[PDB]
């Protein structure tokens, strides 16, 4: 994910499958090659606690 | 006329106090500062609920928080305004703003008159509160204090507590606890 | 002051008013300020072929009178005669 | 008789059980700190109640109290009275106007007149009705007030005819009615002694004639008097014999305005406490049973004020201030806990006012109330256009459409005809390229020599420079003729006159829909301030107001001089701080066009102050034009922050540095061909078209010639202080017109007049 719809969305894949590990891996503006607009903190600073009520995702912070 | 055009702005229907949302206590206080500018003391507005980080309430005349009301609408923008291609700092303000069903302006300079009058009134009936009575800490809405620990009339102060004081709502909520039980009007609409 | 004593002067001050008006700057701006902030005009109306004045009164507003008006509550309406007939004769559509 | 009332002061609290009783919420009325309680126009009929209702009372005037009905009641507002205060004291007259006996029943007129501090306030008006057959022929009087009857004097019978009747009775009777225009306002006092034939006949009023100004002064009387008459002659023939001027006037479409919810109370007591009205038939159920009424009716005067209250709220926007008229018939009863939609249009316009109608209608949709109010416009301010936006057929449409706009062009039209042998309407209508005056035979002859006189006065040091405006217009000259590659149209002299009709016209349709407001403030730019004076002073007469601004054109044309092919050593820039730099603040375009001034040794002033930091015009000197813009162009570039500098560095400092950037710049178009051609900048427009510096300090000289030519038309008698004080914001100053020591030492202080300096100086010249 990129952006806060983004990772909505990969919340929602994450109820798909309640058992499976996945890995999200929030990347930020400020990363390597391909970009994004998007803050660093704000995004997860925002998602935090709705990324926290499914035990299958593996939160990852990434860039910088 | 104000009603008309608060109306077909999405904002609600011009009421004693005003909620802002996503902005500042900072940011807040600013655009009140200059509504307030340019107003006569007995129209003037103010912060009443600090509910927490950017969520606050002013309060005041409708009419002069309407007039807080139009200095805002200028100072935001359009909620799907997309500046997912904007970069991030360069980005525009978007918050929330709505009247709050109520009749009065609580917690404003509106009411100190009655503070005198209250207290003069309950004291007229059998009414006060011995800090010896109270079996439990009672967090003062302002200070975030126990209300026991006070030289003075508890009564007095739970009067000017919820008629001129503003409520640092966070602060008053100091505490710490497991559960916290909303005996409060509305259902999730409320204050739990 | 006498009626009769009153015009007679008043008359000179309006004749001189117009005189001299030849030579001394337009000092529109103060003007403008005069009826938007002194009198605190609602309906400002142009009258004349077409809209200069208006648009003269319109960027003042924006340059100036951005927070006053916000704060006061005051809705401001600038018609000039050429365009805003409707508005002025008060006969809209539908 | 008179009817005293009792003088009445009006207690806050008073107030509060009145609003509260009928249900008023205005916040004009509820006090709110910082703020003097105003009292309900409603009100007035607390304080005069006693004083009114006493009037059904006396002998001759013989009635069943339980009978009784209301038929109506309004309130009027007395023009420049202020609405009713807590503080007020008031003092209350009730005169019974007329008395008449009717198949039906016997109705009562009363009047009301409130007065506070000598003045008066406002009137109330009510009508009442005691039902049953009555005769008393012997008290029975009446007094109506005719409209005005407007009649034109067109021939020489017409005269004849008036002067036929004894009761047409003017002051010289060798005044000159041929050709003017009279009216007559009448009133006419009538008392009955049987059922169609009159006892007598009273019929007097001002007969008034119209002036240029359009105003109309006493002319002379109608006087009337008649014994067993049978009707009214005077008016029959004033009827007949013209046209009769009502002062409203419709829109083109009533405009619906809201329905609204209304709601009777359910006891009577409060209002009746509040109002003084212990009418058992109110409030007592054996009263009202015994009267054959359906019930404990609601107080007619309720519905009244409760009905007011949604006009006050929704037609006025709740600003108490604007109504300044009520009034309301009563239709049918109302019975407590009825429901009441009452529905509001805005129907038309009186004298500035919007007329309102309501009907108020229940449950059963049968029609209970229904009146009418005047309520006030938005503060309104007229600013009058000055040149440059001129276009050809400009209003013309207008002058097809409206009868006000057609005597405005026509008056006009004819007396440029008649004394200058042209058409400003064909001007207007197709722009010509050029245009020849022919001085015909005798009335050729006539023309020209008005021509002639065309002065153009210039007093230097004492001596006064006098020329001939029309250098060749002389005893052997058989024609003059007007040039413009372009079009006249765009030819001062002619464009002057073109504005000035085209606006005075479309306001002259304003006013006569009723669109204008009384204290409207008004001010004109340059040209446009002499069709403001116009419009909304009539300071001058149609004819007066072509002529002087034709002259002012004329004048502009010669006040410079011209090369050749007409050139002009000077010319006007417009220029916009905001462009040279967002820094460039007014102080600083200011000083730099000072010193460019100085420096040069040349002429550049600040003409136009037209928008804070965005629009200026300045005029003179071709050549300081063209260094200003210049040295404009160079700080622009440079990006020279003469805020900051002034602060970093001395005053002598950053003069001397710009002074040097002048001087390079100055230079340059010095050694320029002989009329400079101003090019655009970055911040400066050159105006295309003026050659005159006006609005500088250039046009000194030519003041006292035109402060004569204005004085020999803007006569003393035309100067109604009112309509100026207060309201009209000069250019000169730009400060509203007042006649006080004050304002005039500040028109010295911009001017130096010797007129003015004398009335500064003993202004204690108070006393006749």
């Amino acid at each position: 994910p990129g952006s806060i719809d983004a990772i909505s969305q990969v919340i929602n894949i994450a109820k798909a499958h309640p058992n499976f590990p996945i890995a999200l891996q929030w990347t930020g503006g400020r990363g390597g090659g391909h970009h994004s607009f998007e803050d660093a903190h704000t995004p997860m600073l925002q998602m935090y606690s709705k990324i926290r009520r499914h035990p299958n995702i593996m939160l990852i912070f990434g860039s910088g | 006329s104000i009603l008309e055009d608060s109306l077909e702005n999405n904002e609600g229907v011009p009421s004693p106090m005003l909620s802002i949302s996503n902005l500042t206590q900072e940011q807040v206080q600013d655009y009140v500062n200059k509504t307030n500018s340019h107003l006569p003391a007995g129209k003037q507005v103010e912060i009443s609920l600090v509910n927490g980080a950017k969520n606050l309430v002013v309060s005041g005349p409708p009419q002069s928080l309407y007039g807080l009301n139009l200095t805002l609408r200028k100072a935001k923008a359009p909620s799907g305004l997309d500046q997912s291609r904007i970069p991030f700092s360069e980005r525009k303000l978007k918050f929330s703003n709505r009247f709050l069903p109520v009749a009065s302006p609580f917690h404003s300079h509106l009411l100190v008159p009655a503070s005198d009058l209250i207290n003069k009134d309950l004291v007229k009936n059998n009414v006060s509160f011995n800090a010896k009575d109270i079996q439990i800490p009672v967090y003062d809405t302002f200070d975030g204090s126990d209300l026991r620990v006070l030289s003075g009339s508890i009564s007095e102060r739970i009067v000017d507590c919820i008629i001129r004081l503003p409520v640092k709502w966070e602060t008053t909520t100091q505490f710490k606890a497991t559960h916290i039980l909303d005996f409060g009007p509305g259902g999730a609409s409320g204050l739990g | 002051m006498k009626p009769e004593v009153e015009q007679e002067l008043a008359h000179i001050l309006l004749t001189e008013l117009l005189a001299y008006q030849f030579a001394s700057p337009v000092r529109w701006i103060e003007t403008q300020d005069v009826f938007l902030k002194d009198f605190n005009t609602e309906r400002v109306v142009e009258i004349g072929p077409s809209p200069t004045l208006a648009g003269m009164a319109q960027r003042t507003l924006k340059n100036k009178y951005e927070s006053y008006d916000a704060a006061l509550s005051l809705h401001r309406e600038i018609l000039c005669y050429s365009k805003d007939a409707k508005e002025i004769y008060y006969t809209p559509d539908p | 008789d008179v009817i005293k009332g009792k003088d009445f002061e009006i207690t806050a609290k008073e107030v509060y059980d009145f609003t509260h009783a009928v249900g008023n919420n205005c916040e004009d009325f509820v006090s709110r700190p910082d703020r003097t309680m105003l009292a309900p126009m409603d009100f007035a009929i607390v304080v005069g109640w006693r004083a009114i209702i006493k009037a059904i009372f006396p002998n001759t005037v013989d009635g069943d109290l339980l009978k009784l009905v209301h038929l109506s009641n309004g309130y009027k507002m007395i023009p420049g009275a202020k609405p009713l205060q807590v503080g007020d004291v008031v003092s209350t007259t009730a005169v019974i106007e007329s008395v008449v006996n009717q198949p039906t029943g016997k109705i009562v007129d009363v009047v009301g007149t409130l007065s506070r501090n000598g003045k008066p306030v406002m009137e109330v008006t009510s009508s009442f009705f005691y039902r049953g057959n009555y005769t008393d022929f012997e008290n029975t009087f009446q007094k109506t007030v005719e409209p005005v009857y407007q009649m034109h004097i067109k021939t020489s019978k017409d005269i004849a005819v008036l002067r036929s009747k004894e009761w047409f009775q003017l002051d010289d009777e060798d005044f000159d009615l041929l050709n003017k225009t009279l009216t007559f306002e009448t009133e006419t006092e009538v008392t009955f002694k049987n059922a169609n034939i009159f006892s007598s006949v009273k019929c007097f009023g001002p007969i008034k004639v119209e002036l240029p100004t359009k105003e109309t002064v006493e002319i002379g009387i109608v006087d009337y008097e008649a014994g067993a008459s049978h009707g009214n002659p005077v008016v029959d023939f004033l009827k007949r014999n013209g046209s009769t001027l009502e002062q409203k006037v419709n829109l083109e479409n009533p405009i619906p305005i809201a329905v609204l919810d209304s709601y009777t109370p359910s006891t009577n007591e409060p209002y009746a406490r509040v109002s003084g009205d212990l009418n058992p038939i109110h409030v007592s159920r054996h009263f009202a049973s015994y009267a054959n009424l359906p019930g404990t009716i609601t107080h007619g005067m309720f519905s009244s004020a409760s009905v007011r209250a949604l006009i006050e709220n929704w037609a006025a926007d709740s600003v108490s201030s604007r109504v300044r008229g009520y009034t309301c018939q009563f239709v049918d009863m109302v019975l407590p806990n009825t429901a009441l939609k009452t529905s509001i249009q805005h129907v038309g316009m009186i004298n500035g006012r919007k007329l309102i109608k309501f009907e108020t209608r229940n449950e059963d949709d049968v029609v209970v109330l229904t009146g009418e109010a005047e309520i006030e416009q938005p503060v309104t301010t007229f600013v009058f256009t000055g040149q440059g936006s001129q276009e050809q057929g400009m209003g013309m449409d207008l002058y097809k459409t409206s009868k006000a706009a057609q005597d405005v062009w026509n008056r006009a039209d004819n007396h440029f005809k008649d004394t200058y042998g042209f058409s400003i309407l064909d001007i207007v209508i197709n722009n010509p390229v050029n245009l020849t005056i022919h001085f015909g035979g005798e009335k050729g002859k006539r023309i020209r020599e008005n021509y002639s006189a065309m002065i153009f006065e210039t007093i230097v040091d004492g001596k006064l420079k006098t020329e001939k405006i029309f250098k060749e217009i002389n005893e052997h000259s058989t024609s003059y003729t007007f040039r413009s590659e372009k079009g006249l149209l765009s030819a001062t002299q002619f464009t002057q006159p073109a504005l000035t009709l085209m606006e005075k016209a479309a306001f002259e349709d304003l006013k006569s829909k009723g669109l204008i407001p009384a204290d409207a403030t008004f001010a004109g730019h340059s040209l446009g301030e002499y069709a403001a004076l116009a419009s909304l002073a009539d300071v001058m007469s149609i004819e007066s107001l072509v002529e002087v601004v034709f002259y002012r054109g004329m004048t502009m044309q010669v006040a410079v001089p011209r090369d050749e092919l007409g050139r002009s050593n000077y010319g006007m820039i417009a220029i916009n701080p905001g462009r040279v730099a967002a820094s460039f603040s007014q102080e600083a375009l200011q000083y730099v066009v000072e010193r460019v001034g100085k420096r040069t040794g040349w002429l550049v002033e600040i003409v136009n102050y037209n928008v804070e930091n965005q629009q200026y015009v300045a005029a003179g000197d071709l050549r300081a034009l063209d260094t200003v813009t210049n040295v404009l162009n160079f700080i622009k570039l440079q990006k020279i922050d003469i805020i900051e500098l002034q602060k970093s560095l001395s005053l002598e400092e950053v003069e001397g540095h710009l002074f040097e950037i002048i001087d390079e710049a100055s230079k340059k178009s010095a050694v320029k061909p002989r009329p400079l051609k101003l090019e655009r900048g970055f911040a400066c427009i050159p105006l295309v078209g003026i050659s005159v510096p006006f609005h500088s300090t250039y046009l000194m000289n030519g003041v006292k010639p035109f402060k004569s030519f204005l004085k020999k038309n803007i006569i003393k008698e035309n100067v109604k202080v009112a309509r100026l004080a207060g309201k009209y914001i000069p250019n000169l100053t730009a400060k509203p017109f007042q006649v006080t020591k004050e304002y005039f030492q500040d028109v010295y202080d911009l001017t130096g007049s010797e007129p003015i300096k004398e009335i500064i100086d003993n202004w204690e010249k108070y006393e006749q």
